[PDB]
């Protein structure tokens, strides 16, 4: 399949950037997480970035640490996540679905088997957060054998050799980090990313989605203006979950309002 | 690209987010440079000798072995400043931090010994130290926490996950992911992403080098085996390293068997866990069937690292080293025996190593064998634990 | 009649009941013989080196002295096996006991460090050890009491009198008065009846001998002064002995000033008590106007001996050594300062010595002076005390 | 004065041994201790041995440790002891009164001054328990300048040089120890003391009083038969005090019964 390529073509025809929310699958329970995801899509998400609960999420700040804790309190397992993913794909045939995973969950039962399972349920891409390019060979090879785009992070401290590698190896989109650190809506990246963005385009990298710290409409429009293809927002979304745990209905209303606003900013 | 191989066979690697790779490459290059630098080597040796108290004694234990053909020596890391072998490598890592121009230290700790060690080195060498510690561990190690603060380090409780060592390991890496330009991460064992397994072995290898010279002086030959406990693998690789090419010398590492391997309440991932990828490396891990990382259990708080150094997994795979386990009750028995027969109180960690030596002796008392146990630390910290059990 | 002079000027002597005089004469003769015996000297040296961890380091403290013209070294008895200098002389006394054919050891202890020391030496050397300890001290030193028992010694609480160190001293002598044929009394300081002041100095004098060689190596000259705390006088006479004939080297001993000399709640009998006769000797004592013996008060439990070794009273009288005092708050300040600036936790006893060095530096920061402080022990035992005060 | 010499002459004329009780002055209070002492004399004591409460009585077993504790609870001081002694002498002109002291109380305010005070109140002898012959010079000299007999202990482990010294230096009586150890009625000496006794007489020592562990009549008669001039009993007496603290009247009756019995055994 070529869902990212079809999306970015469509968006380019409308001179629009992508708005891509992140949530942790199963936070705060399977049924509510499925409803959350449908709301994100109905309110204008162009693609999804989705996490699988893990015991030791070392690239995540407290907001996402807490989403994982909530999912674990609900008993959420990787196998349950895969069933959710199949169900999400059965409802929504074209939206790109990307996973953001920790290495041990990919390697656990065999790297090839993980990518095969992603292809069976309809996932389009996988970013493994704790696998740098230097260790990526078996992951990217397995991804490509199963028609899954392997995603790499382009960090702010990237040198030219890394840009070339990222551009060569990645598919679907390039994850352009806003800043150093871990995920979190509190901490906004402010570094100029124009140069990295141009260098990636020069090297024919997959289109760039800016992520980490994106929590407001003006940051979506800023990312698109700098030349990125879009932006990812996770902690900001997850905080709406955390603040509304006691009112599931109000939780969906606020998610709708926020995603609608963030998506409007990409146009 | 790296200067040194990041793998020991299939184990090891550099499984960190991309943003931390420059910090690892910088550290590897600083280390390679320091190892060829006579001034760095002289400075490290001076602190080891005149601050930490090296060389440490090699003590023969004739009361323990009476009536048998075992001769047993203990390498006395319990006499090093701080009471455990950890002091050797924190001094070298502190010096590497200064060589790179860093002024701040981040460290994790479980039982607290690594945090005390990191705080003392940082106090001596003028570094600002912050320590991450699982909140459950903070609650049960109030003495160590107070020592860290007396030494001027900031101790930050970690409440995420299981609130123990692995979660402090995560938090340390989250911090470094944002502060690597000014801070060095002073990792506490011979594990984690390259180059840490290699740097920690080389900054502990004086344990085995001294042992070799000491045993040759006293017995005129190498040991039949050297025996060391394995929490994360630092004291054991420091004892083993200099003997790896001495093919006649056995290398036995002892993981904690807890309540018994069959109970599942143990800390023996090398022989009874499953390979995974966590904490920057591919190595045997305590983990569930679905891949979630779990804790190690031992009566000894310091054998709590839920994985093991990749060099040990490699030495095991090729059969150069053998790994076994010792239960809580076996360790307690060895602790009591050393106190009563030699007047030395061993750390409950080290007691695992001594317990396996005692089994080698007792099971075949007429076998002639020259054994060295690495006595990795002193056990004054363990007397309440032992008192309460008893 | 004795082989050696039992007096240091007017101080010292053998004030025991007549029934104990043969035991003292026997011990003096065994000691004189041992001191000329190359095999005894080799055996003692071997235990000191390979069991206890001698020689101990001499550590320079540049962070403490920055900005001043003081250079300060610490002699690291905190790194000796057991954590304090007491281990040196219990090993020699254990060997004297065996030389005389005795199989049992009696010892007294206040804070417990002497009891742990006696128990460890007796465990190593196959002696049956019984320890007397004031019941008030038993209650407040549960850790030490448990260490003694883990090492196989019998600990007997003493409820008579004030139920503290002096009453344990009495009870030890009452026992020996009836068991001297089989038991050696392993006295804990350089005090009591001759020949104890002399034997304990000679079995501690390697402290000063090593210091001299170490300072000559590192600085090419002798210290301007060597500074040591004075509870009963053992660590201080062990540091001073080798320098007594070096007239340019100051000898400063530091008694505990407690809450302040003017409050009367102190432990400074050498400079602020009155000569009396007790515990087998004529020496300065804490005592009432009518002659009843009283306790010494200090924040540090181990500076509790209510008198002082007769050699110190003699060195003071002729002006070869100078004695001063340091209060509880001064000792606490020195304890905090060493932890934070050098990463070493000093015993609160030793902290008195370090506090006086810090005053010598701070009061005249432009005076050029090379000082050695005897760091008699480690302070891990004192962290609760210090935590509670703070 | 020559009270011991007059006593031993009188007793020799009646072929009798001396019976000499010990008590701690002021146990269990000044007034009761004075009454105790008068009872001991009325019931047949030939001489007294008296202790002054001290903080650290290192030659004493528990019975006498406790007498000292009781005297201290009553606030008994050395100066109060000296007043008692003067009063005892004023009531009883001929009975020998010997002190058993610890060194620090003698040396405290000056050795000479201590012996002068003893002469002023009428004391006949002083044994300093923690001063061996080798340290006795200033004590014996001060005693003799003030007409006080200096007493020495002849221990069971005595060699010939010690016997000669004891015989030369001592006056009044020689304290013949029954055994090693410390005071206490529980522990009875059983060593044959005949040889020491003969050697002392050969060297013209002061007459021997056997002490430590003497708690029964048969031990008094045994001491006299072996050649001693008498016997001292302290813990046995003190135990009668300790067991009768609640009934001062019964305490005196039992002391009377016991001393009468012990004195009868010396005849
Ligand atoms: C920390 C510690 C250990 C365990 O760590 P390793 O890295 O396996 O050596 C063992 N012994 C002592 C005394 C320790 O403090
Ligand atoms: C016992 C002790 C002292 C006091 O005793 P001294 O005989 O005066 O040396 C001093 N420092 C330490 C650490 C001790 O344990
Ligand atoms: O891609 C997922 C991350 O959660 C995005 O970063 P964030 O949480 O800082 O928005
Ligand atoms: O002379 C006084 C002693 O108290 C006598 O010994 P004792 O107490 O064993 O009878
Ligand atoms: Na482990
Ligand atoms: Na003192």
């Amino acid at each position: 399949m070529e869902r990212y390529e079809n999306l970015f073509a469509q968006l380019n025809d409308r001179r629009e950037g992508a708005f891509v929310p992140f949530v942790t699958l199963g936070d705060p329970g399977i049924e509510q997480s499925l409803k959350i995801i449908d709301t994100l899509i109905d309110a204008g998400a162009d693609a999804l970035e989705l996490g699988v609960p893990f015991s030791d999420p070392l690239a995540d700040g407290p907001t996402i640490q807490n989403a994982n804790l909530r999912a674990f309190a609900a008993g959420v397992t990787p196998a349950q996540c895969f069933e959710m993913l199949a169900i999400i794909r059965e409802k929504h045939p074209t939206i790109p679905i990307g996973l953001l995973m920790y290495a041990n969950l990919v390697f656990n039962n065999g790297i090839d088997a993980f990518y095969a399972r992603c292809e069976q349920v309809g996932v389009d891409s996988v970013l493994v957060a704790d696998v740098p390019v230097e260790e990526s060979a078996p992951f990217r090879q397995a991804a490509l054998r199963h028609n899954i785009a392997p995603i790499f992070i382009c960090p702010p401290n990237a040198d030219d050799d890394l840009l070339r590698q990222v551009a060569s190896y990645g598919r679907g989109y390039t994850y352009l980090l806003s800043r150093s650190g871990v995920t979190g809506a509190e901490n906004r990246g402010a570094l100029p990313l124009h140069h990295l963005i141009e260098k990636l385009k020069e090297y024919h990298a997959a289109p760039a989605l800016q992520g980490f710290g994106i929590s407001s409409p003006e940051q979506v429009s800023a990312a698109v203006r700098a030349g990125a293809a879009g932006a990812i927002s996770g902690s900001a979304i997850v905080k709406i979950i955390e603040k509304n745990l006691a009112s599931p209905k109000q939780m969906l209303a606020e998610l709708r309002s926020f995603v609608s606003a963030m998506k409007a900013a990409s146009r | 690209t790296t200067l040194l191989n990041p793998y020991f066979g299939e184990f090891g690697g550099m499984y960190v987010p991309q943003i931390l790779m420059p910090a690892l490459n910088q550290l590897e290059e600083a280390f390679v440079s320091a190892q060829k630098d006579p001034e760095f080597q002289a400075q490290f040796a001076d602190l080891l000798k005149n601050y930490a108290g090296r060389p440490t004694a090699l003590t023969k234990c004739q009361n323990i072995t009476a009536g048998t053909r075992t001769t047993l020596y203990l390498k006395r890391e319990d006499l090093l400043h701080g009471g455990a072998h950890k002091t050797n490598q924190v001094l070298g890592q502190a010096l590497l931090a200064k060589r790179m121009g860093k002024s701040e230290i981040i460290a994790e700790t479980g039982a607290g010994q690594h945090g005390v060690a990191s705080a003392l080195a940082s106090a001596l060498l003028g570094l600002k130290c912050r320590i991450y510690m699982g909140a459950k561990d903070v609650e049960r190690q109030s003495p160590n926490v107070f020592r860290m603060r007396l030494m001027g380090a900031e101790v930050i409780p970690v409440h995420s996950g299981s609130a123990t060592l692995k979660d402090a390991c995560n938090e340390a890496l989250r911090d470094w992911s944002g502060s690597y330009e000014t801070a060095h991460y002073m990792l506490g064992t011979a594990a984690g992403p390259h180059p840490y397994p290699t740097i920690v072995r080389e900054f502990q290898r004086m344990i085995g080098e001294e042992t070799k010279a000491q045993i040759l002086d006293k017995e005129g030959r190498l040991p039949d085996a050297v025996i060391a406990c394995v929490g994360g693998g630092s004291n054991a690789i420091g004892m083993f390293a200099d003997f790896i090419n001495d093919t006649s010398v056995g290398l036995i590492g002892v993981e904690p068997g807890g309540h018994g391997i069959e109970t599942g309440e143990h800390g023996a991932p090398l022989k009874h866990g499953r390979v995974g990828i966590y904490f920057g490396m591919k190595a045997p891990m305590m983990q569930t069937a679905d891949g979630q990382i779990e804790e190690s259990y031992s009566i000894s708080a310091g054998l709590d690292f839920p994985s093991v150094g990749p060099q040990h997994a490699y030495l095991n795979s090729i059969g150069r080293a053998d790994y076994v386990s010792i239960t809580d009750d076996e360790a307690l028995e060895a602790f009591k025996t050393l106190c009563r027969h030699e007047g030395i109180i061993p750390a409950l960690e080290s007691s695992h190593a001594l317990a396996h030596a005692l089994k080698m002796m007792r099971e075949q008392p007429e076998k002639e064998q020259l054994l060295v146990v690495n006595l990795s630390g002193r056990g004054d910290k363990d007397i309440f634990t032992v008192h309460d059990i008893l």
